[PDB]
């Protein structure tokens, strides 16, 4: 299964994962594609922030789904 | 020579543990807190004999089970981090301006001020996790140490370190529920695939990340369907006690000579790639709460992040 993650710059990456994969593992895939640490990644799908305690199936995320990557601000 | 202590992880179930004065607490038992202080790397003394200790690791089977019921499913380092954060943030203070409580600036905690002050405006919310709800009720009572430390622990925040208010806010809200009804219905349609409604209920229907205005939330979207054809989406039903919209810091001019609809909002000051500063604001004039510093302005050039709207009662015929 392939999904899509859009950044703020504009470049859109494609990730090959499975419904079983959790958000913690999805962030690991982004780590190997952009170099951005999982600790500083915010994934937004369908207006909801994705938490590391749940998987992709918990958010009903599947094929051809588009995710939004936003960096963790430091205030 | 030897002492006995009472070990607990919940303050209700205790077990006796025998210790000598040969090795450290950590060596004999594990990471332990005594009246809030971590004494793991000290030698047991007669002065602590019979006293109660809070254990953070090397838990028994019973303690682990009670831990999961009390705090939910947490990582092995959670309890230590929570206990440690509690000790660290004990010196933090709330400033009270006209009954309104605001967290005083200290150790880069401004993002926490924005999170907490926003939470304080959200009616009919509660937490499922007993410890979190208990700390929440204490917070509303005037003692916020437990709640602050807990959400920092759940949010994996580090004492003294700058952090993201929106990220923490939605993390905390993901653990909460509404004490009333709420509903949000998206309608998607495509001439080939058909009409599809996406329903959200409860707290989930009161929060959205990606939009910061009611107008943009109710706007019709147009994109490409899975079949490759033209697909649309539009909000057709929204009934909430309140509405929290969150997005990236975008610069605008907020004025009260226009009579806005929103009740409150958070602002990120500084550049987004470096260490900035959060400020919480409410409209009652714009009441600004800068970590204990309170001021009023007619207008304000700022980069809004989270926005809080009143109750929604909306339906669209979608045409
Ligand atoms: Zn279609």
């Amino acid at each position: 299964m392939q999904i899509f993650v859009k950044t703020l710059t504009g470049k859109t990456i494609t990730l090959e994962v499975e419904p079983s994969d959790t958000i913690e593992n999805v962030k690991a895939k982004i780590q190997d594609k952009e170099g951005i640490p999982p600790d500083q990644q915010r994934l937004i799908f369908a207006g909801k922030q994705l938490e590391d305690g749940r998987t992709l199936s918990d958010y009903n995320i599947q094929k051809e789904s588009t995710l939004h990557l936003v960096l963790r601000l430091r205030g | 020579l030897t002492i006995e202590v009472l070990v607990t992880v919940d303050g209700v179930n205790f077990r006796t543990v025998v210790l000598n004065n040969k090795n450290t607490y950590r060596s004999q038992l594990g990471c332990v807190f005594f009246n809030g202080a971590d004494i793991s790397d000290t030698i047991p003394d007669e002065k602590q004999n019979g006293h109660s200790l809070y254990l953070a690791d090397n838990l028994t089977a019973d303690e682990t089970k009670a831990l999961k019921e009390l705090y939910g499913p947490v990582d092995p380092t959670f309890l230590h981090r929570f206990y440690s954060l509690k000790a660290a943030v004990h010196g933090w203070k709330m400033v009270v301006c006209d009954k309104v409580r605001s967290l005083k600036l200290s150790d880069n905690n401004c993002y926490l001020n924005a999170v907490i002050m926003t939470l304080d405006l959200l009616k009919d919310i509660k937490f499922v996790i007993p410890a979190l709800q208990h700390a929440f009720m204490k917070h509303k009572g005037g003692d916020s140490t437990d709640f602050i430390a807990l959400i920092m622990a759940y949010g994996n925040c580090t004492f003294g370190a700058p952090d993201d208010a929106s990220r923490l806010l939605h993390t905390v809200l993901a653990k909460a529920e509404l004490c009333c009804s709420a509903r949000m219905v998206w309608r998607e349609w495509c001439n080939v695939c058909g009409i599809k409604d996406v329903v959200l209920q409860g707290l989930k229907a009161c929060c959205y990340v990606g939009v910061q205005t009611v107008e943009d939330l109710r706007a019709r979207m147009t994109y490409v369907c899975q079949c490759g054809g033209e697909r649309h989406r539009q909000l057709v039903e929204h009934t909430t006690p309140w509405l929290l919209l969150s997005g990236t810091p975008n610069e605008k001019l907020v004025t009260t000579s226009t009579a806005p609809d929103f009740v409150a909002f958070n602002v990120f000051q500084g550049i987004e790639t470096a260490v900035g500063h959060y400020v919480h604001a409410r409209l009652k004039l714009i009441l600004k709460f800068d970590s204990g510093t309170v001021s009023k302005t007619s207008d304000w050039k700022c980069k809004v992040t989270d926005v809080l709207f009143p109750g929604q009662k909306y339906s669209s015929d979608c045409n």
